């Protein structure tokens, strides 16, 4: 909590105190980003400040779309994830990092909040309920998660073993779903799931617990 | 002689006149604001009264400042100063260096070039990707389509489609930034200074691209018409010179969004699932002026993002009649760690026929369609 | 029915006048006789038509933007987010239950700022910059717009730093 | 039971008030006396600041909207048609419904005049013979036993000529859209040819 | 004799109260007939299509940027009428009857109204000799009459253009070899292309040497709205013109979907009320008056007929679609093209 | 001037006509 | 002579039951907005409505 401010708008508060506060809350962090520090933000539950976008313009006898959406909420939540930034050399080289949350409708990816969200932002990391019980805890896609910078965007000497990482992943998904008919044969397709299933009970860890 | 604005909501804003209304898509300047803010008209109320749309925020508009009229469409500085430079939808330095060193503004809304001036002569563009160029072959001053879900890897093969075919031209060509990402915007101008199409210093003349960037950021007025910012440039260098330049233009579908955001806020009801109702005048009308004349060529490089790979939606169903050379991006080749993910079936040009390339060019893409569609129609079957 | 005939009403063409000499001798009695149900005529500021649920209707207010912080008279703050022609729809921040049709709306002027700066480092405020944290006001802090665009692309730079998570199933 | 004819049909909820009002008034005769009756109310609401406060203020109750009304309206010379009609529009809230129920009792007043308007334009003043050789054309281009009212006016870009703007009709007898007319019979023939 | 004849008009007017996207609103015009063709000032036509009470609601064929507030409206007092006649062969004219390609304007032809109603009961006779179509997997398999409805969906880059070109050069291999009667003249009636598609279309048909037999109206998508709404009424009143002559027409609608896109695009922005997919109720009467308009006229009343290929573009097979279902529903078959068989060699990919 | 906000009709009610109706046949001799 | 804030009750008089309102919109005209906690059979356009 001494580094940590936060913009707290309850459900129990109006629509515009929810409508602003994600909007507020990148207003604290451009000051970390002007004064040459680096700055993290975490919109949480950005699909529920889209609610609260939506509650205030059905009132106000505005024309709805998708979803009873209006218009323009492609814009709202594009500046508002495009004032989080890597400043040049001549303002301090500050940075904002930018964390939006978005649920999905229990797996609507064409869900219409989340193709503005999936399309503004740069990698996304999937959390299906299927890989939440299957005991990969944080349950993320692998195959489905890109990103955009890839290398110099990982820790150097982790980055050369990544792609040692990622490939024999690659394979592991496509082999996984085969386990229909009992084959292992020439010790290849025993061993790509030999190695990705540890590869996944490698990858799990434990709530708040930060390494 | 001038207005005042009597009524605002959001990026919409109503300018009353008392008299001699102004023509349609014509420009006004507001007064005392911030920034100067460009309001192009879309409709007429009825009561002396023109509705707009709105270039930069209108978070300040006050009931009744002065409105002046320019009398004219939008006009944007073209010439030949305006390579290397940054450019705005309403004829701005954005990159910082001063004014823009060129004369002869020019309206940016026009109508087509007529059916008598077409070109049916057809030049394979060989790009340098080996699933582009046997594949979907895209056309000399033709269309270049892609589309694709946001993550299968757009953007990255319209930059490698610059180092492929925008360098070894020569010429010009211009980069049309209609609503993407600022990273992928500021990234591009670094990576074109260290690749020397864009300079600085005194040799700001030699240079081949100016930049025409209507990213994220911006209301939807500007995102709605940087496309034909980036467009009336090109036809400029088109008929004055005849020199042929490359348009890339990224993200036409953030194009026909921005008219969608305010579509529905100028008092139209909402066509298709939620789209707006004038999208065939809206792309048709943009799509038909990027061709290759008589005087000279244009090669249109266009990027769309499609929603979650579902092509019924029409937004971009729409564009698949308006594009010769599609190539449609998909993400299951990019789950199976292909890159590029072009999908062999679903891209498909128009200058794939053995009565203009050759039968050697067409007989092993067709043997490549063959062994490529019993391949999908086997491996459902393969487990 | 158009406009040029609402230009020649503008012109008078009675031909007579035989009520407009004693229609304004009874015109101010008439008002001072039922002067208790008048309330003041209201232009820099603004008093409410309509008010519900958070979207409250108020006439007037020449003076307005878009995106104008309002206080209405309770201490309720708001924002005015569309500006129609006759009224001005206000978005009111937090309940609304104590607005009537006929209460003051004061306009505030500014563009809605949230206070920023390093004092706010260990506070919990809500979107408004009122402390729910119980540690009272901030101090050492200041305010901004809230509105502001983004950085533009001649302010940007390449990313370098990669940002640990401290999580393998991120950083990897 | 039977009302006296509108002599032409309206549209509805605010300009059939002057097709009821004139169905009323032609029945007391009274047609000229409340016309222009309702002209000094415009004048009442151009000059006077405080009625007018009463057309356009959302904050008057719906009492003091009918007492400052019919304490205003005392017999004056004022017809109770007219009474009777001003406090029913500040019965309902109706007295800026007043500019437009004047301009249709206007047109309506003119529609049983049969008396049209026109505006005629030419390069060159009009004389005591030029304009009375102007109507014997014009007298062709009304229907019937019409009368003719007469605004003439002077714009340079016609080359001689005239165009009778009826507001509902318009014929162009200018040259300077013959030669225009010539031209494209020109060149439709030369191109043909 | 220019002069000899010159008595001035009469015409009556109507002022604009409010335009917009190609819609002006126009008030006036005491005898204006639902459907009439008017002109503004600017030399820009216009169709008046719904008439309210207080203000006429008036379509506009053309750009919508010259119309200011105030403007003026003449009555032509005519119903919109396109030229048709022999004159038109090899031309490539727009949908509201005026010639882009160039060659001057269109001789040898006469004005008829776009809008009559279908051939009844008595004007037809049994569709018994057959059109002949080129491609084998058409013509053997699910075949086709002369004065037929025949509806090529598929989806896109598949080739329902294809089966209708090859279907329009198989006539001028066939038409060199067969008597003057019983000779197929086309007018592929292009909607919704692009303005440099029809420069390739008006080059195969003239280096074929089929521009002999064809008429190519092409509205394009850069025009407005209701051009490409009104192209196949006029293509088929250009078929109407090659029925009561006797002789045999084939006409062909492509991408009749995008016309749906212009009776969409047009129906919502004058406020009529919406139906399924947001498209007009009637819209399934404006595809049926389009469509039943082509048919075999019986050996009392001219002897001739007139077959009519419309084309759907699906999206990914969905013949369920609501504007697909509107046109399996009044043509009588389907040649289904998919787009996912046509890799598997099989040309056309005729399921 | 001051004649700018009288320009056009604004009411409620849009059966207006029928209830002005019964206020103008009164004063009917 | 003056609406009542929001969220408070009404006490209708002359109805068969006593029948409760809760005023929540102030649509303008001097009218209040409300939902009838009871049955509204009966509710005729005069009757006196008093408030808590
Ligand atoms: N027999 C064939 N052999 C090879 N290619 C063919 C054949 N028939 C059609 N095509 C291909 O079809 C493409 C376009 O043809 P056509 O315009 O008829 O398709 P379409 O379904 O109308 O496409 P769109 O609807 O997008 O215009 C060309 O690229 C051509 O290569
Ligand atoms: N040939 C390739 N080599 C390396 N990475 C690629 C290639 N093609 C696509 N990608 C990856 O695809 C990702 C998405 O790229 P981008 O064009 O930004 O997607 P979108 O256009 O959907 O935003 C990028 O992070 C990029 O690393
Ligand atoms: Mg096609």
């Amino acid at each position: 909590m001494r580094y940590t401010i936060m913009v707290s708008a309850t459900a129990s508060d109006a629509a515009p105190l929810q409508f602003l506060a994600p909007y507020s809350g990148c207003a604290m962090a451009e000051y970390f980003r002007d004064t040459g520090k680096h700055g993290l933000i975490i919109y949480d539950d950005l699909s529920k400040q889209s609610v609260a976008y939506r509650q205030m313009s059905l009132l106000l006898r505005r024309p709805p779309g998708r979803e009873a959406f209006p218009g323009d909420v492609f814009y709202l939540h594009s500046r508002l994830l495009e004032r989080a930034a890597k400043l040049s050399k001549e303002l301090g080289g500050g940075s904002l990092t930018a964390f939006p949350v978005i649920e999905t409708q229990a797996g609507d990816v064409s869900a219409y909040i989340a193709t503005n969200v999936i399309s503004i932002t740069d990698g996304q990391i999937f959390l299906e309920t299927e890989l939440f019980y299957k005991g990969i805890r944080p349950a993320l896609n692998v195959g489905l998660s890109v990103s955009r910078v890839g290398s110099a965007a990982q820790f150097p000497g982790m980055k050369q073993v990544a792609g040692t990482l990622k490939l024999e992943l690659a394979q592991y998904r496509e082999v996984a779903a085969f386990a229909q008919f009992g084959s292992d044969l020439d010790a290849a397709t025993q061993y790509v799931l030999e190695r990705g299933a540890r590869l996944t009970e490698m990858l799990k860890q434990k709530q708040f617990a930060p390494i | 002689d001038a207005g005042y604005v009597s009524q605002v909501i959001g990026p919409v804003v109503d300018v009353r006149f008392d008299g001699e209304l102004p023509s349609i898509l014509s420009s006004l300047e507001v007064e005392g604001h911030s920034v100067r803010l460009v309001l192009e008209v879309a409709q007429h109320m009825g009561d002396n009264t023109v509705r707009c749309i709105a270039m930069d925020s209108t978070d300040g508009l006050v009931r009744g400042q002065k409105v002046v009229d320019t009398g004219s469409p939008i006009k944007v500085p073209v010439g030949r100063g305006t390579l290397g430079r940054i450019m705005n939808v309403i004829g701005e330095p954005v990159d910082e260096q001063g004014p823009i060193d060129a004369a002869d503004i020019w309206s940016i809304h026009r109508e087509a070039p007529e059916f008598t001036e077409q070109s049916t002569e057809q030049e394979i563009l060989v790009t340098g990707i080996k699933v582009v160029d046997l594949l979907a072959p895209y056309q000399r001053g033709g269309k270049i389509g892609l589309f694709g879900g946001a993550g299968v890897g757009k953007t990255v093969l319209i930059m490698e489609l610059i180092n492929n075919v925008a360098k070894a031209h020569g010429g010009f060509s211009v980069f049309a930034g209609v609503g993407e990402r600022t990273r992928e915007g500021n990234d591009l101008y670094r990576e074109m200074i260290e690749s020397g199409v864009i300079k600085l210093g005194a040799e700001r003349g030699n240079s081949k691209c100016t930049l025409v960037y209507g990213q994220m950021n911006e209301p939807p007025g500007a995102r709605a018409r940087v496309a034909l910012t980036g467009l009336t440039v090109a036809e400029y260098f088109r008929d004055i010179e005849g020199q042929d330049v490359l348009l890339f233009v990224d993200n036409i579908f953030r194009f026909t969004q921005a008219n969608s955001e305010v579509s529905a806020l100028l008092g139209r009801i909402p066509s298709a699932v939620g789209y707006q109702p004038t999208l065939a005048t809206d792309l048709g009308g943009l799509q038909e002026r990027i061709t290759t004349t008589t005087k000279g060529s244009i090669t249109s490089v266009q990027a769309v993002y499609v929603p979650a790979d579902d092509l019924t939606d029409p937004a971009p169903a729409t564009t698949f009649a308006h594009l010769d050379a599609t190539t449609v991006l998909s993400r299951s080749i990019a789950e199976l760690g292909i890159y590029p993910a072009v999908d062999p079936l679903d891209s498909t040009s128009r200058m794939l026929n053995p009565n203009v390339i050759g039968a050697e060019h067409y007989n092993v893409a067709r043997g490549v369609q063959k062994v490529l569609q019993d391949y999908k129609n086997l491996q459902d079957i393969i487990a | 029915a158009d406009a040029k005939a609402l230009d020649e009403l503008r012109k008078p063409k009675f031909s007579s006048k035989y009520l407009i000499q004693h229609v304004s001798q009874k015109l101010i009695p008439a008002v001072k006789e039922w002067e208790k149900s008048y309330q003041p005529p209201v232009i820099h500021l603004g008093r409410v038509l309509s008010v519900g649920d958070g979207i409250a209707r108020v006439y007037g207010l020449k003076s307005v933007q878009a995106g104008e912080l309002v206080c209405f008279d309770s201490g309720v703050k708001g924002m005015a987010l569309n500006l129609q022609a006759d009224h001005v729809g206000v978005v009111v921040f937090g309940n609304d239950s104590v607005i009537h049709q006929g209460d003051l709306v004061y306009r505030t002027g500014q563009i809605v700022n949230v206070p920023i700066g390093p004092g706010t480092l260990g506070r919990v405020t809500d979107g408004l910059g009122q402390p729910i944290d119980g540690k009272g006001p901030l101090t050492n802090v200041r305010s901004s717009l809230v509105e502001v665009k983004a950085p533009g692309i001649i302010a940007r730079q390449s990313v370098r730093e990669p940002l640990f998570t401290g999580v393998k199933a991120v950083d990897a | 039971l039977k009302l006296p004819t509108a002599p032409l049909q309206l549209s509805g909820t605010s300009a059939q008030i002057a097709t009821l009002l004139w169905q009323v008034a032609a029945k007391e005769n009274q047609l000229d006396k409340v016309q222009d009756e309702l002209y000094q109310f415009i004048e009442l609401f151009k000059q006077h600041s405080e009625l007018r406060r009463l057309a356009t203020d959302p904050f008057v109750p719906t009492l003091v909207r009918t007492k400052i009304i019919s304490s205003v309206l005392k017999d004056s010379g004022a017809s109770e048609i007219t009474k009777k009609l001003f406090e029913a529009l500040a019965d309902e809230g109706a007295l800026s419904a007043l500019l437009e129920v004047t301009v249709n009792y206007e047109e309506l007043m003119l529609a049983h005049k049969k008396e049209v308007y026109c505006t005629v334009i030419t390069a060159e003043p009009l004389d005591k013979l030029e304009r009375v050789e102007l109507t014997k054309k014009a007298e062709k281009f009304v229907d019937a036993g019409f009368k003719l009212v007469m605004q003439e006016k002077i714009d340079k870009k016609l080359l001689g000529g005239f165009v009778i703007e009826f507001s509902d009709r318009r014929v162009d007898m200018s040259t300077a859209k013959k030669v225009e007319e010539f031209n494209n019979f020109v060149n439709k023939l030369v191109l043909s040819i | 004799e220019w002069e000899k004849s010159y008595q001035p008009p009469v015409i009556h007017l109507g002022r604009v109260l409010s335009v917009g996207d190609g819609i002006a609103r126009v008030y006036g015009l005491k005898s204006v007939q639902a459907g009439e063709l008017v002109c503004f000032d600017s030399g820009v036509k216009g169709m008046a299509l719904n008439l309210q009470a207080d203000h006429v609601g008036v379509v506009v064929f053309g750009n919508d940027s010259v119309i200011h507030q105030g403007d003026l409206v003449y009555r032509t007092g005519q119903i919109v009428n396109v030229p048709i006649g022999p004159g038109t062969l090899g031309r490539v004219t727009d949908g509201l009857g005026q010639p882009i390609d160039g060659k001057g304007p269109l001789t040898n032809v006469r004005s008829s109204l776009v809008e009559v109603k279908a051939p009844g009961i008595i004007a037809r006779q049994s569709v018994r000799e057959p059109l002949f179509t080129g491609v084998k997997a058409v013509d053997a398999l699910v075949p086709i009459g002369r004065g037929q409805r025949e509806l090529i969906i598929g989806d896109r880059q598949t080739g329902k253009t294809a089966v209708a070109i090859d279907a329009i050069i198989h006539q001028k291999n066939c038409n060199e070899q067969v008597p003057k009667a019983q000779r197929v003249y086309c007018v592929y009636v292009a909607v919704g292309q692009k303005r440099s598609t029809v420069a390739q279309l008006v080059k195969l048909f003239t280096q074929t040497g089929a521009m002999r037999y064809t008429i190519m109206v092409s509205a394009t998508a850069s025009d407005a709205a209701p051009l490409q709404f009104l192209a196949p009424y006029s293509g088929c009143a250009m078929a109407e013109y090659f029925r009561d002559t006797g002789k045999h027409g084939l006409i062909i609608y492509d991408d009749l979907s995008k016309q749906s896109v212009a009776y969409r695009q047009m129906s919502l922005l004058l406020r009529r009320p919406p139906g399924r997919e947001a498209f007009p109720g009637d819209v399934f009467y404006l595809h049926s008056r389009l469509l039943e308009r082509a048919a075999k006229l019986s050996k009392e009343l001219g002897g001739g007929s007139l077959t009519a290929f419309p084309v759907i573009e699906t999206q990914a097979g969905d013949v369920s679609a609501y504007i697909a279902t509107n046109v399996i529903s009044i043509t009588d078959g389907q040649i289904f093209l998919e787009t996912e068989l046509f890799y598997k060699g099989i040309r056309p990919a005729l399921n």
